[PDB]
């Protein structure tokens, strides 16, 4: 008669690494990695993300024409931008501080656009003629809806004037611009005056821009050059205009409403019509496992992101050939 | 295995064991079988479990990547940027994978120690009563029923 | 007859973790954790820091008349500001690369103030009368006291070509300005001249500032604007000033003698008749523990910062009921 | 615990020997009492002062802040200098949480080694001599009187 | 050490022994001298190097500081620059030294682990045949000759 | 008869440190930091690094006269340069965005020097006199060789109208500058229109600069500065100048080929005629350590980089007395 001392065996086939040694054999393990997810872009916790496709965050806040989609959208909870989208700067040139405005974005979940300065606001003008066929729409020369290209009235720019009052209590961001010809005839044509400025302050802003002209590269058959200009107006502050030509105006800008949780993801997918807790720039997550390998930038209730292939706990013992 | 039991002195597990993790065979003249020492089993399954739960808990406050743009003059600062967020993902792939890599080794040495606690256990009462066999048996000097079986086990022999 | 091993138990009540088990009561422990602050700011091994309280960096730089608490501080161990202050800029305007300045302060105990230009200097020009309301002291207009607004002297602003050279040893923090008005009638008031320029050399600055003009709000009841600039004069170098109006010109400049290791700290905290060699914007530490938990930024002989609540090593064994 | 002695075959421990870590109870006709054994507790007082200086001065080169300041168009700056600062505190504050649970973890085991190990020295002495009753204690064969059982704590039976 | 056979109960150890890490010496009529036990050595062998290749290879992703340059007015960015690379320089050099200091506490214990579990295996097969000396040594009640010798050490003994 | 169980112990006198113990002599270890490095600057993988000694990466670029040494160099596998070079901006100035380009330096390996202007090319301006004392060569006034100081000729600046198109299928480095003058005669001497500017113009830039006047200190005997800008000009792109005046034109730009990784070392060291797989600033390193203590910035297939004065793992076991 025998008593023995002895330990479980099974039919698991699982293996866990050691320091010592690799692939060892156990009756029980924990996989903790995450390998998985759906390669769409999904709802997050229900609300839509911004996915602009073609259209760059420039094209969009400006109202690129092509961009139609985009006049006014809901409360977004991230935004999807591709690598290299074709909707951006349709007339050439550059966004100031565009960066620092992307970066304002990513704790931005809803705007609202509304009307600082109308169109048939301006007397002593021609707001109607600044189009460019590098801005097409239907066919037909176009420009950035949100801002007006003014232009000489009668043959004279006389010096503008104009001055918005901040009386909402959300900030707004308020876009301008300014045009650089490309030869002093071109200033005559379209302005008159050879010589000219914009002079924008607020209580904290202190600007003004001079045009350079230079002969440069047809970008979009276009030698021409706009250069766009931002500013966050504080409540109850005012922004003051001041130009003789070169003026983009604003006609809309953007009320800051809901300033929520948010990033610009970089990702050539489209809508995949689903709803997720966890979203990455290559698909969704939905895993209880405290680690994932799939993408470092996510949003939502995630797992943490690590390097590994594999990561698995040993949780029986040895099991036994 | 540093505790010398498992794949040691016992050369290999029970697969007729499914009662839990470390127990006892036994075998006289009423027959033979298996039955799991509950309490040692518990006391690994709790100490598994807080591992686990240590594990994933020390691991909750992690550095999280932050999407950055940069324009095409800024190159310094953007590398800058990228060194920062791959540095830290690589901070905690390596304390990740490591942790794992230790705690696994501890974990099974773990389950060595208590088969050879509880191999002791039983040493320690049977004496000279049995013959200790070398390979984890003990075979009695005299006739060993079952219920002196179940006392063995139970914690109350002679 | 009988013989036992055993081991300790005492009537300990400290418990320690491990990843296995939480809580096990131990004979000994030894803890590791600061977790106490004495909630003051306190001198620093002797050493009284530089507490602002209302003043910023640019009031007490500039000499806003409001911080003549601060015409002339003695060596500092560290610099205390509030997170808003109220005495800085009392005439609006900007402080240019104000944060590489803050920044080349941190690694500076000791200013000495030196006369660079004097008032009694400017023959051609009135220096007594470029005073706001802005910036009031004792309940009359007055102005930055570092700084002369200089000013037209019998309806002329003569061409300024004045010229400092730094014969100390000590580098030398030389800070001028220049003033923006909100209309051309102002600039004809103040300095006669329509267009004009500010240019500032030194062996390695090449500056030329010019006026902006713009119509901004009323921030402490003034749209103007000033715009303070500032360089380091190095050994044996001479700053070359050019202007015909706008000019803030210096009239003190600081020496810069014990370049001590230091910091400006963010705290609404007063002065609190201690001394400590550990202090954090909380309060000071006096402790011999390897790590705290109190602020990350501190400075003195510190204890390394933790975010943990407990941080207690086990020395003894298990205590057993 | 993984040497099975403390709070394993050896119940609890002895509110009564205060004299230091380890060490023996007597008990015999001339009466009975408690002796540390000092030479495997101050082998354990130096391990266990060594580890402490070892892990406060592993931890003394590490992540200090420096109070660094920005414009209102230095964001991405702002926030890469603060995910830098975080992330390295984060990085600190789990080795220092980890490398506590673990320590911790082995001083425990330290101290059941040291108990076990002085336990099985004087089983090796006591051979047939006494028999071991399974609680941590020999009881005698025959008669042991205070300087015997001295010399089983100094090291020199039979 | 915590299995109490290195420097334990088994004194020292033998400058003669050149064959391997682990075995026995033997002395009886026909003469003495020492055996490596092949077996435990290779196992002990393959987990130590196997051991460095983990050590080295986990090491192998790890911070590459990049040379990068600042103009006068760009302070607070070079300095952000410098606690970064320093940072994460201090992170690795930490988490190589406590790699080190607590791995090769773990070889040490590991050896005598080897040695306490290759002890335990004699012990099993000797039973009543040898008396226990209490220093590393069996001493056999008979007659021990070579082939009886090799059949303890081949793990065929009676 | 007796047997005993046993273990090796050896003459050896290594020693590994543990938590509880320092210095535990060990029978066999294993060193994993190597502490030795060559103390020389070598070729990397047979290809020699750019050893300026004692020019800048500016003086190189532009073309110092005193840095004829590097007119043309071959394929490089890192770049070495001192501290502080003599041979730099031999006329004072500034190297607009120079870290920036230091930075695009870093991952490239070769450049290739081709003629974009060439200087018998201007008609109606004096191209063979813009010289200066400030850069001598073999004693005589001379200037940085791939630009050109245009020069007013026969009392005229007429306005410039140069372009350069990229037909080339590499990337192309333009340089150019612009002079700023002390004085308004000094204007005048040189270029006879006393207010100018320097257009400049890509598919991407919108450059307009316009030289600064300002009386300043005599750094290398001179009181002039030159500013000094450089752009990218990717293929089939064009570079449109304008200039009426203080214009430092091209001659030559670099060809940019071969793109490879480079660091940029600063080392006071000169070339050692040795051949490395991994450079460091202080030395080479031949070694199969994991792990070094030279120096954080190394280039190569480089042992990883620790602080440690020692790492030593036991592989033995407790070596006996």
């Amino acid at each position: 008669d025998q008593i023995c001392i002895g330990y479980h065996a099974n039919n698991s086939t699982e293996q866990v690494d050691t320091i010592m040694e690799k692939n060892v054999t156990v009756t029980h393990a924990q996989d903790i990695l995450e390998k998985k997810h759906n390669g769409k872009l999904c709802d997050l916790d229900g609300v839509k993300p911004l996915i602009l496709r073609d259209c760059s965050v420039a094209g969009w806040l400006l109202g690129n024409p092509m961009c139609d989609e985009f006049i006014n959208v809901p409360e977004w909870s991230y935004i999807v931008e591709k690598a290299n989208p074709v909707n951006d700067l349709c007339y050439p040139g550059d966004f100031n501080d565009y960066e620092e405005l992307k970066h304002l974005l990513s704790r931005i979940n809803h705007f609202e656009k509304i009307q600082i300065i109308p169109k048939s606001s301006w007397s002593s003008h021609e707001a109607s003629l600044g189009v460019s066929s590098a801005c097409p729409y239907q066919g037909k020369s176009s420009f950035f809806r949100n801002v007006v290209w003014l232009i000489k009235k009668n043959s004279t720019y006389p010096t503008i004037k104009r001055s918005y009052n901040n009386t909402n209590q959300e900030d707004l961001l308020v876009l301008w611009g300014i045009h650089h010809p490309n030869d002093a005839a071109e200033q005559t044509k379209l302005y008159q005056n050879p010589t000219t400025y914009i002079s924008v302050g607020t209580s904290t802003l202190n600007q003004r821009l001079v045009p350079r002209i230079a002969t440069r590269s047809k970008v979009n058959g276009q030698s021409g050059r706009m250069e766009f200009f931002w500013t966050i107006l504080k409540p109850n502050d005012a922004i003051n205009f001041e130009s003789n030509g070169n003026f983009i105006a604003p006609e809309y800008a953007y009320k800051i409403v809901k300033k929520g949780d948010s990033t610009i993801m970089k990702s050539e997918l489209e809508y995949g019509n689903c709803n997720t807790k966890c979203q990455t720039p290559m698909g969704a997550i939905n895993s209880s496992m405290p680690f994932h390998n799939i993408h470092p930038l996510t949003i939502g209730e995630c797992p943490k992101y690590v390097k590994s292939n594999r990561l698995v706990l040993a949780t029986g013992l040895r099991n036994s050939p | 295995g540093l505790f010398g039991a498992i794949a040691g002195f016992i050369e290999g597990g029970w697969q007729g064991m499914v009662d839990g993790w470390y127990g006892y065979h036994h075998s006289n003249e009423q027959g033979s079988g298996y039955a799991a020492d509950k309490e040692s089993t518990q006391k690994a399954i709790d100490g598994v479990t807080n591992k686990v739960n240590s594990i994933i808990d020390k691991m909750n406050t992690q550095f999280e990547a932050v999407g950055r743009e940069f324009n095409n003059l800024e190159r310094r600062i953007e590398n800058l940027n990228k060194k920062m967020e791959d540095g830290f993902l690589d901070v905690w792939t390596y304390n990740a994978e490591l942790l794992v890599l230790m705690e696994n080794e501890r974990t099974l040495d773990f389950h060595d120690s208590n088969v050879k606690n509880l191999y002791d256990k039983v040493r320690l009462q049977l004496r000279d009563n049995a013959k200790e066999l070398g390979n984890g048996c003990f075979e009695f000097y005299h006739k060993c029923d079952n219920e002196c079986m179940e006392s063995v086990r139970n914690g109350t022999y002679d």
